[PDB]
C-alpha cells in the first residue's frame, strides 16, 4: 500500500509478511497463464480460459500479461497492451 | 518606410499563418 | 664485407631515391625510404623494412644520410648476393622435403657455432622455426631471421 | 525522402478523399531536403511550399508546369534553367537562396511573364548594387517586386538610366530647345 | 516504466530501518534485477559511456547523478549481504565504477565519493572471497584496468592529503591480489617475488616513502630492470647512472635512464644530464655497432650464418629492446631535446648579461605577431618574400658548411651561445625528430603529438625570441631567411609524418572520418564544403574528444604552417605533393585558401616543367603512373597513388655518367628527372573546376564572410556591418568588436563600443545590462543568519551555463576592455562594469566542484585544474591572453584599491596559476604572489602570508619554465606559523617577529635583477608592519621606546657571517615577554620598517637631482606610498599635518600628470592617485 494517512508514507499496513505460501501458488497460477497463452498461440476451447477466470481480476491481469511479452516477442501490438 | 516593410513582413508571416490555416482545412474536408 | 658499391648499383639506388629528393635536401627519410623500395617493384616485407629503418637511421632522426643509404642499398643487394650462399647452405638442411630441418640436428649446429648461445634459448628456437611441431625445424624462417635486414 | 514521402503518400487518407488526380497542394518545409525525386508521375499540383529546407536543385519537375505558385524559401537553391520550359508560374517564394546569373535568368524570365509576385529580400540581388532599376527595367511585367510594388520614383529613374536615347527623347520631345539654363 | 517508480519511491521509504527484519527476502530476490531496473531507466537520460568533455552533461548534475545512484548500490550492498549472493549486483557494481572510468581520466573526486571509497575498502574486501569465480576473461582484463587505474588514483589523491601510509596499510589489505603496476610488475600477479619483491616494492615504498626519501645504492649489470629503480629517482645522479651502464647487457636500459633525468630535469641541472648522455652514447652507438654488427651447412652457417644467429639474439633483442625503448629513446632524445633547448636559453641568457649592463629589454604589449596574418588564423598568404630555393640551397649549403665544421672542429660568445646553441639547436629538432620518428615508428602516437608539442613551442618561443631580439635593437645574427628555413626541415617532413600519424590512427579507427569520400578518393576528418559555412573558430561543435588523443587543431595550424612556409620555400612538387593531400583529407572544405595559392602554385610548377625541358606530359610520374593504370590522377585522388618511381627507368644518367660529386651531381639529376618527371597532378583547369564546383555548395554569402575576413589587415575600415545579420549571435560580435579595436584607438571609441554593447545586450539576453547587472540578486541570493553556517549569494550557475562557457569568454573579455577604455569618466561606472566583468571570471571559476564555493575556503585555497583535462582558450580572435592578463589586472588594481578583495583573491590565484602553467612567466607570475601578500595584510591574515612567505622565500611553490613546473626545492621543511587568533601571550607570535623581521629583503629576490620588482619587497614590509600595527589602538609614548631600547641593541647585533647560513640578528622581540603596551607592540612595527622605509626615501633622494615633477612617475608612485606611510608610522607618532598639503600640490600636478609598467605609473596618476591621497 501507498499509504499517505499513516505513519510510513507509503505504509505497509501491519498486516502481514513472508507470502511465500500465497505467491509460490500464485507462481503455478502465472505459469498456468504461460502455457494457456501457448495454448491459444498454438491452436487454431478459448471460452475454458474465460470461465475458469471468472472474476478474478488479478489473475487475468497475469493472463493479460502473458500474451503482452509473447506479444513484445512477435509485434508492435505489445505497445497497444 | 521602415515601419511599413516590416508591418508588410508581418502581414506576409500572417498570410503564411491562414495558408496553413487553409491546409488544416482542406485536411478537415 | 659486401657493403661495396660501384657508381651503377649507386645509380639504381639513387634513381629509386630520385622522385622523393627531388627539390634538393640530399636525404630520403625514412618514410621515403620504405616508398622507396615499395615502387621498386621488389617490394619490401614489413618486418625487414621497419627494422631496417631503425638500423640505417640508427638514431632515429628519419632523415638518411646519403653514405647510410648507400651502405644499406648495397646491403640490400648482399641480401640477394650474400645470404644467397647462408640460403642455399640451410637448404642442404632441406634434405628430407618439407621445410624443416630436424631439432636434434640444429641442436647439433647450435653446439658446433662460433658465436655460441645457451640450449635452452636453442629449444625455444627450435619452436620459434617449428612452430608447426613436425619434428622438424623451418629453413626460410631461420635465414630471413638472421639476415633480412 | 520516400522515408517521409509516406506522408504526402497519406494526404489521400488525411482528407479522406478519392484519388491522384485531386493533387493541388504540397507542403514539406522544415524537413532539410536537398532534392525531390521526378514528380513527373503525379498530377494538377498548383501550389507547393518546400521552403524551410536545403534544397540546391530541380531535377524533379520535368513536367510539372501545372504548378501556378511556388514556394522555395529559405534554402540553397541555385538552380533556374529549363524552369522556362514551366512557365504557368504566378508567385515565387525564393528569400535566402543563391541566385547570381542574373542574365541567364532574365533569359529564362522572359518566358516567365505569368509571374505576379515574387521575394527577392536576403537573396544576393537585396543585398546588391543597381539592383532593383535593373530588374524593373527586365521586368516590366513584374508587380510585387521582393512582394514591394513599384512606384513612379524608381520607374523614373530607371527610364532616366537605361534608355540615354529615351532620355533624350524625354529631354528633347517636349522641347530641349536651348541648351545653357 | 510508470509501476517501478510508484514502487521504487517505496524502496527508499522502508529504512532511509525496522522493515529489514519484518518482510520476506523474495522481495530481495526479485528487487535484484530491479537494480537492473533502477539502473537502466535513469542511464536513458544519462548515457553512462566512459569518455567525454561533457561525460554526460555539464559537471553539476552529473557528479550528483553518477554519485547518487552508486550510492543507491551501496545502500543495496547490505541487503545483499544478507541474501549473501550478489550475481547480478557485483554486475551492477561494475556499472557503479563504469561511472568512475571517465572521473579517473580527469582525476577528480568529490567528498561522498570518497565516503563511498572509504567503506568501499572493507566492503570490496569481501569480494576476494568471491573473486574466484573466473571464467570471464573480458572482464579479468577490465577488473585488472579497473584495479591498476583506481588503486593509484585514489592513493595518489590521498599523497596529497598526507594520510597516505594508513591507506596504504588499507590497500594491504587487498594486496592479495595488488601490486600497482602488477600488469608488467608482479610477474606471477597473485605473489611470491621474494627476491623481486625488495625492487618491486622499492617502487612502491619509496614511492610511499619519498615524503620521507628514503634511497638505494649500487649493482653490477644486465639484472632484472626494476633492480635499476631504487637506485635511478631516490638519491644523487653520478652513482645512480653509473649503475645503469653496466646494465648495458639487458633491455629497458633507458627506462631507467629517463627517471634520472626527469630528476635531473627538475633539479635544474641538464648540463651535466647531456655531459652524462655522452658516455650513454658512447656505449649506445658502440651497442649499435655491435648488435647490428647436412655437411656444407653444418660448415656454413656454423661459421656465416650462426655468427649472425647472435646477431639475430642481438637484432631481436635490439628490437625488443626497441620496442620499450622506441618512446624511450624518443624520451631520451625529447628530454634530452629539452636540456639542448634550455641549455640554449640560458645561453640566450648569457648574451643578456654579456651584452648588457644596467640597461635591460622592455616593450610595450601593443604590437602583433605575423603569425596572424598565417594561413590558419587569417587564411591567407601576405605578399612576403618566398623563402626560394635559390634563397634556401645557397643559404642551406653555408648552413651545411656550419654544420660540417661543427662535425669536423661578438660571435664567439654571444653569436657562439647560437652556434654552440645550435650545438644544442641542430640536436633540439634532430633529437626531438628522432623524439619524433621513434614514437612514431611503435605506435606510440600520443607521445609523438607531444614531441610535436614540445618542437612547436620551442620554434614558437625562438621565433619570438629573435622577434624580441630584432625588436630589442641588436645585430640579430640569425637572418630570418636564415632561421626560418631550418625549421623547414621537420615542416614539410613533420606533416608527412603527421600525416602518417593520421592513416595508423585511422586504421585501428582511433580516428574516425566525419565526411563520406565526396568528390574525392578518401573521405575526411574535416569533411567538404557541404558542411561548412561562414563559421569562425567559435566553436561549440563538440570540442575534442577524451580517448581522441590527438590535437588535430594545432595539427591542422602546425600542417599549413609548413605548408605555407612551403611555398615560400617553394619545394615546388614536394610543396604541392603535401598541398594537395591536405587538400584531400580537407575534402576542399578548406579550398578558400588552399587552392587559390595551390592553383597559383600549378600554373608556377606547370610552367616550371617547360623550364626545365619537361617530356611529354604523360611522362610526368603522375601522368606515368597514371598512363599503367589509366586512371587520371586529379588534384582530388592523390592520396595514395604508388607511383613507380623506379630505380632503373633512367633518371638525368647524363649528370650520373659523369657523377663526380655522388650526392649533388645526382641530386640535380634526382631534380631534374622528378622535374621533368612530375610526381604530383597539375591541372590547373581541373584543380579550378573542383574549386568551383565545391564554391558552388558553398552558400552565396561565403565569398563575401571570408572575402571580408581576408581584409582584416592594416588599412581603413568602413563597412563591415555588411555581415552581423547572419543570424550567428557570436560571430557578430566577435567580427565587430575586432573592427573596433583598430577603431578604439582611431578615436571611434564610445561609438564603437555602444555598437558592442547593443550586441551585448543581445548576449544577456535583455538590454542595457547595465541596469539588468543591478538586477544581480533576482539571479540565485542566498543569505545566512544566526542558525547556521549557510551560504550567500552567488550569481555564477545561471550565468555559468549560458553566459559562462563564451557569454565570459568574449564578452567578459569586451567589459574588462569595456572598463579600461571607456567609462574612465565615471568611476562608479567602472567598478559597475569590473564587478560585472569578475562576477563572469567567478562563473567559469564556480565550474570546477571537487572544491568549496564560499570567500572563506577560496581565500585559503588554490587549484591546479578546472575541467576535464581541457581549458577552452586557445585563439586570438576568441580572446587575447596578454590583452586579457592586462585588462584583467588593470581591473584588479582599482578593485583591490576598492577592497573588493574577496573576490579578488581566487581571480589572483586564478591569475597566478595560468601564468605559471600556460604562459610559463616566472616575472609574471610572482609579482602577482607578492600583490597576493599585500591584500591579506589590508584584512589580518598576516599570518597565512607569513606563511606562504617562507615559501616564496625558499622558491617553495615557486613555478618555473621547466617541465616539472618547479624547480628543485629544499627539504620536507616545518615551521612554525603564528597564527591571527593567537595571543601576544603566546610565544611563537612574539618569536615569528623575530623570524619575519630577520627574513627582510629576499636573497632570491634579490637574485631577480629587475630592481622595481626588488623595491616591491620594500613595500610589502612597510605595509605589512603598518596594518599589523593599524589594528592596534594607542597613543604616542616613550614606552615605545623603552622596549626598543633594549631591542635597538638586540636587533643591532648584526647579520653578517657564520658563513654557513647565519642570520645573527636575533632580535629578542620575544625575550622581554608579554608586558609590551599597547603603544609599545604598534611603534616596534613601525620602527622596524622604518629602517627599509629610510632606505626607499634615500635611494630616490639620490634620484632627486631630477625634480619630482620629472622623477619618474614609476619613482614617484614608490614616493606617493613613501609619504603616506610615513605618515602612517608618524599619525601613530601624532605627526598628522606632514602628510596634508604635500597631496594639495600634488592636486595640481594631477592636471600637470611609454613601457608598460612606466606608463602603468604614469596613468595610476588621474583620479584614482587623488583617490588615495584624498583618504
Amino acid at each position: 500500500v501507498k499509504d499517505s494517512q499513516d505513519v510510513d508514507g507509503d505504509t505497509y499496513k501491519p498486516i502481514a509478511s513472508n507470502s511465500y505460501t500465497m505467491d509460490l501458488h500464485l507462481e503455478l497460477i502465472q505459469a498456468q497463464h504461460r502455457i494457456a497463452v501457448v495454448l491459444l498461440d498454438q491452436l487454431e476451447t478459448e471460452l475454458t480460459v474465460m470461465k475458469k477466470i471468472k472474476k478474478n481480476k488479478l489473475s487475468k491481469a497475469i493472463y493479460l500479461m502473458q500474451k503482452a511479452l509473447l506479444l513484445f516477442e512477435k509485434d508492435a501490438v505489445c505497445e497497444t497492451s | 518606410r521602415a515601419q511599413e516593410e516590416m508591418q508588410h513582413w508581418l502581414e506576409l508571416d500572417q498570410s503564411r499563418e491562414r495558408r496553413l490555416r487553409a491546409r488544416q482545412e482542406a485536411n478537415r474536408t | 664485407m659486401a657493403d661495396q658499391l660501384t657508381e651503377e648499383q649507386i645509380a639504381e639506388f639513387k634513381e629509386a631515391f630520385s622522385l622523393f629528393d627531388k627539390d634538393g635536401d640530399g636525404t630520403i627519410t625514412t618514410k621515403e625510404l620504405g616508398t622507396v623500395m615499395r615502387s621498386l617493384g621488389q617490394n619490401p616485407t614489413e618486418a625487414e623494412l621497419q627494422d631496417m629503418i631503425n638500423e640505417v637511421d640508427a638514431d632515429g632522426n628519419g632523415t638518411i644520410d646519403f653514405p647510410e643509404f648507400l651502405t644499406m642499398m648495397a646491403r640490400k643487394m648482399k641480401d640477394t648476393d650474400s645470404e644467397e650462399e647462408i640460403r642455399e647452405a640451410f637448404r642442404v638442411f632441406d634434405k628430407d622435403g618439407n621445410g624443416y630441418i630436424s631439432a636434434a640436428e640444429l641442436r647439433h649446429v647450435m653446439t658446433n657455432l662460433g658465436e655460441k648461445l645457451t640450449d635452452e634459448e636453442v629449444d625455444e628456437m627450435i619452436r620459434e622455426a617449428d612452430i608447426d611441431g613436425d619434428g622438424q625445424v623451418n629453413y626460410e624462417e631461420f635465414v630471413q631471421m638472421m639476415t633480412a635486414k | 525522402l520516400p522515408s517521409s514521402l509516406k506522408a504526402v503518400e497519406d494526404q489521400l487518407k488525411i482528407c479522406g478523399h478519392k484519388r491522384d488526380i485531386d493533387v493541388l497542394e504540397l507542403f514539406l518545409s522544415k524537413k532539410e531536403l536537398t532534392e525531390v525525386i521526378d514528380l513527373s508521375r503525379f498530377k494538377k499540383l498548383r501550389y507547393l511550399w518546400l521552403h524551410h529546407n536545403k534544397l540546391h536543385g530541380i531535377s524533379f519537375l520535368t513536367r510539372n508546369y501545372c504548378l501556378t505558385e511556388l514556394y522555395l524559401n529559405n534554402n540553397a537553391i541555385f538552380e533556374i534553367e529549363g524552369l522556362h520550359n514551366l512557365p504557368s508560374l504566378n508567385i515565387l517564394l525564393l528569400h535566402h537562396n543563391e541566385l547570381t546569373n542574373i542574365d541567364a535568368t532574365m533569359k529564362e524570365l522572359k518566358g516567365m511573364q505569368n509571374l505576379r509576385s515574387l521575394s527577392l529580400y536576403q537573396n544576393p540581388l537585396s543585398q546588391y548594387n543597381l539592383y532593383r532599376l535593373y530588374i524593373i527595367f527586365h521586368l516590366p511585367g513584374l508587380e510585387l517586386l521582393d512582394r514591394k510594388q513599384i512606384t513612379e520614383k524608381e520607374r523614373r529613374y530607371m527610364i532616366t538610366i537605361f534608355d540615354h536615347k529615351k532620355a533624350h527623347v524625354i529631354q528633347s520631345v517636349a522641347f530641349g530647345k536651348r541648351v545653357d539654363a | 516504466y510508470e509501476m517501478a517508480k510508484k514502487v521504487f519511491s517505496p524502496v527508499w521509504d522502508y529504512f532511509v530501518s525496522n522493515i529489514l527484519a519484518d518482510t520476506s527476502s523474495i522481495l530481495l530476490y526479485l528487487f535484484l534485477r530491479n537494480i537492473f531496473v533502477m539502473s537502466d531507466i535513469k542511464i536513458k537520460e544519462e548515457n553512462l559511456f566512459c569518455d567525454n568533455i561533457k561525460g554526460n552533461e555539464i559537471f553539476p548534475a552529473q557528479q550528483v547523478a553518477r554519485l547518487v545512484e552508486c550510492e543507491n548500490v551501496l545502500v543495496a550492498l547490505e541487503l545483499s549481504n544478507f541474501l549473501n549472493d550478489a550475481n547480478f549486483a557485483l554486475q551492477a557494481v561494475t556499472q557503479c565504477y563504469g561511472l568512475l572510468a571517465p572521473i579517473i581520466y580527469h582525476n577528480i573526486v568529490l567528498v561522498p565519493v570518497i565516503q563511498i571509497l572509504i567503506k568501499c575498502i572493507v566492503v570490496l574486501q569481501g569480494i576476494p572471497s568471491i573473486i574466484h569465480s573466473k571464467k570471464n576473461i573480458s572482464s579479468f582484463e577490465s577488473i585488472q584496468h579497473m584495479i591498476a587505474c583506481c588503486i593509484f588514483y585514489m592513493t595518489k589523491i590521498l599523497r596529497s592529503w598526507k594520510e597516505y601510509d594508513l591507506a596504504i596499510m588499507l590497500i594491504n589489505y587487498g594486496k592479495k591480489m595488488l601490486d600497482i603496476t602488477s600488469g608488467c610488475r608482479s610477474l606471477f600477479g597473485i605473489l611470491l617475488p621474494e627476491k623481486i619483491n625488495e625492487q618491486l616494492a622499492l617502487l612502491e615504498t619509496h614511492l610511499l616513502k619519498t615524503t620521507k626519501q628514503i634511497n638505494s645504492a649500487e649493482l653490477s649489470g644486465s639484472e632484472d630492470p626494476i633492480f635499476l629503480y631504487p637506485i635511478v629517482l631516490n638519491w644523487t645522479v653520478k652513482g645512480a647512472m653509473k649503475e645503469v651502464m653496466k646494465f648495458k647487457q639487458r633491455p629497458r636500459f633507458l627506462e631507467f635512464f629517463t627517471q634520472i633525468m626527469l630528476k635531473c630535469m627538475n633539479d635544474e641541472k641538464f648540463h651535466l644530464m647531456v655531459e652524462i648522455s655522452a658516455p650513454v652514447y658512447d656505449f649506445l652507438k658502440r651497442r649499435n655497432e655491435s648488435l647490428i654488427g647436412r655437411k656444407m651447412a653444418y660448415r656454413s652457417l656454423s661459421d656465416n650464418l650462426n655468427p649472425l644467429i647472435l646477431t639475430y639474439v642481438r637484432r631481436k633483442r635490439f628490437h625488443q629492446i626497441l620496442l620499450e625503448e622506441l618512446p624511450w629513446r624518443a624520451q631520451m632524445n625529447l628530454y634530452l631535446a629539452n636540456a639542448h633547448f634550455h641549455l640554449f636559453l640560458q645561453k640566450l641568457t648569457e648574451r643578456t648579461k654579456e651584452r648588457l649592463g644596467s640597461s635591460y629589454s622592455s616593450v610595450s604589449f601593443r604590437s602583433c605577431d605575423p603569425n596572424l596574418f598565417s594561413l590558419f588564423h587569417s587564411g591567407t598568404v601576405l605578399p612576403t618574400a618566398k623563402l626560394t630555393v635559390d634563397s634556401y640551397n645557397a643559404m642551406m649549403d653555408a648552413l651545411t658548411v656550419s654544420k660540417k665544421k661543427k662535425h669536423n672542429q661578438n660571435v664567439r660568445e654571444k653569436d657562439r651561445t647560437l652556434v654552440w646553441g645550435l650545438d644544442h639547436f641542430m640536436k633540439i629538432f634532430l633529437c626531438c625528430r628522432r623524439a619524433m620518428v621513434l614514437a612514431y615508428r611503435g605506435g606510440y602516437w600520443t607521445l609523438l603529438q607531444n614531441c610535436c608539442r614540445v618542437f612547436w613551442n620551442f620554434s614558437r618561443e625562438l621565433q619570438i625570441l629573435l622577434k624580441q631580439t630584432v625588436a630589442s635593437c641588436k645585430t640579430f645574427p640569425v637572418s630570418q631567411d636564415n632561421f626560418l628555413c631550418i625549421c623547414v626541415l621537420p615542416f614539410y617532413l613533420g606533416a608527412e609524418l603527421l600525416i602518417d600519424m593520421l592513416i595508423k590512427l585511422q586504421s585501428t579507427n582511433s580516428i574516425k572520418p566525419f565526411e563520406e569520400r565526396g568528390e574525392f578518393s578518401i573521405p575526411s576528418c574535416y569533411g567538404n564544403i557541404k558542411s561548412d559555412n561562414g563559421g569562425s573558430s567559435l566553436i561549440f561543435e563538440h570540442p575534442l574528444d577524451d580517448v581522441n588523443v590527438v590535437d588535430l587543431r594545432w595539427i591542422h595550424d602546425f600542417v599549413l604552417k609548413s605548408l605555407e612556409v612551403l611555398y615560400q620555400v617553394e619545394k615546388w612538387e614536394t610543396l604541392v605533393s603535401l598541398a594537395i593531400q591536405f587538400n584531400i583529407i580537407s575534402h576542399e572544405r578548406y579550398t578558400e585558401q588552399v587552392t587559390p595559392l595551390l592553383v597559383y602554385a600549378q600554373r608556377q610548377l606547370v610552367q616550371r616543367i617547360k623550364e626545365l625541358n619537361g617530356p611529354e606530359l604523360s611522362r610526368q610520374a603522375c601522368a606515368r603512373y597514371e598512363a599503367e593504370n589509366g586512371e587520371k590522377i586529379t588534384c582530388r585522388n592523390f592520396i595514395g597513388k604508388r607511383l613507380k618511381i623506379d630505380s632503373s627507368t633512367p633518371k638525368n644518367l647524363a649528370e650520373l655518367q659523369g657523377s663526380s660529386e655522388p650526392l649533388k651531381t645526382l641530386i640535380t639529376s634526382e631534380q631534374r628527372l622528378a622535374k621533368q618527371l612530375v610526381s604530383v597532378p597539375l591541372d590547373v583547369n581541373d584543380t579550378l573546376r573542383c574549386f568551383r564546383e565545391t564554391l558552388e555548395k558553398s552558400k552565396y554569402h561565403n565569398r563575401s564572410v571570408r572575402h571580408s575576413r581576408k581584409l582584416l589587415s592594416l588599412f581603413l575600415a568602413q563597412t563591415q556591418d555588411v555581415l552581423q545579420t547572419s543570424n550567428q549571435r557570436s560571430l557578430k560580435v566577435q567580427s565587430l568588436h575586432s573592427l573596433g579595436s583598430l577603431l578604439l584607438f582611431a578615436d571611434k571609441k564610445r561609438a564603437a563600443f555602444k555598437c558592442w554593447s547593443q550586441a551585448l545586450d543581445d548576449i544577456f539576453r535583455k538590454p542595457d545590462v547595465l541596469h539588468n547587472w543591478k538586477e544581480f540578486g533576482t539571479s540565485l541570493p542566498g543569505a545566512p543568519s544566526s542558525s547556521s553556517p549557510p551560504g550567500f549569494k552567488d550569481y555564477s550557475e545561471e550565468f555559468l551555463s549560458k553566459f559562462g562557457i563564451w557569454g565570459c569568454l568574449q564578452a567578459a573579455m569586451i567589459t574588462a576592455k569595456i572598463a579600461q577604455f571607456i567609462k574612465t569618466a565615471n568611476v562608479k561606472k567602472r567598478i559597475n562594469c569590473c564587478i560585472l566583468s569578475a562576477l563572469l571570471f567567478q562563473s567559469l571559476l564556480r565550474t570546477t566542484l571537487p572544491h568549496p564555493k564560499a570567500e572563506r575556503n577560496y581565500a585559503q585555497y588554490e587549484i591546479t585544474q578546472l575541467l576535464p583535462g581541457i581549458e577552452l582558450f586557445s585563439d586570438k580572435f576568441r580572446a587575447d591572453i596578454c590583452s586579457v592578463i592586462a585588462s584583467l589586472y588593470y581591473v584588479i588594481r582599482e578593485l583591490h584599491y576598492a577592497k573588493y578583495n574577496l573576490i579578488v583573491l581566487p581571480l589572483l590565484a586564478l591569475y597566478q596559476y595560468f601564468v605559471s602553467v600556460i604562459c610559463q612567466d616566472i616575472v609574471r607570475n610572482l609579482e602577482a604572489r607578492i600583490l597576493k601578500i599585500e591584500i591579506l595584510i589590508d584584512l589580518g591574515f598576516f599570518s597565512e602570508a607569513f606563511y606562504e612567505l617562507f615559501q616564496i622565500y625558499h622558491g617553495k611553490n615557486m613555478p618555473c619554465a621547466i617541465p616539472a613546473g618547479y624547480k628543485a626545492t629544499m627539504k620536507v621543511k616545518i615551521t612554525q606559523s603564528f597564527d591571527s587568533g593567537k595571543p601576544l601571550t603566546h610565544k611563537d607570535n612574539m618569536q615569528a617577529l623575530e623570524e619575519l623581521i630577520n627574513r627582510g629583503l629576499p636573497h632570491i629576490l634579490v637574485n631577480l635583477g629587475y630592481q622595481h620588482l626588488l623595491n616591491k619587497f620594500n613595500f610589502a614590509k612597510s605595509h605589512f608592519f603598518i596594518s599589523l600595527a593599524a589594528t592596534i589602538n594607542c597613543i604616542p609614548d616613550p614606552s615605545p621606546k623603552i622596549m626598543y631600547y633594549q631591542f635597538i641593541t638586540e636587533r643591532s647585533k648584526p647579520t653578517p657571517q657564520n658563513l654557513k647560513d647565519n642570520e645573527n640578528s636575533h632580535g629578542q622581540f620575544l625575550r622581554l615577554r608579554d608586558d609590551y603596551n599597547l603603544n609599545t607592540i604598534k611603534s616596534i612595527l613601525l620602527m622596524e620598517a622604518e629602517e627599509k622605509v629610510n632606505s626607499l626615501l634615500s635611494e630616490t633622494e639620490h634620484q632627486c637631482h631630477r625634480p619630482l615633477y620629472l622623477s619618474s612617475v614609476l619613482e614617484l608612485e614608490i614616493m606617493v606610498e613613501a609619504r603616506l606611510h610615513l605618515a602612517a608610522i608618524a599619525l601613530q607618532r601624532y605627526r598628522p599635518a606632514y602628510s596634508t598639503a604635500i597631496l594639495y600640490s600634488t592636486l595640481k600636478l594631477l592636471q600637470d600628470s611609454l613601457d608598460p609598467i612606466s606608463l602603468n605609473s604614469r596613468e595610476y596618476f588621474n583620479i584614482h592617485l587623488w583617490l588615495r591621497c584624498r583618504l
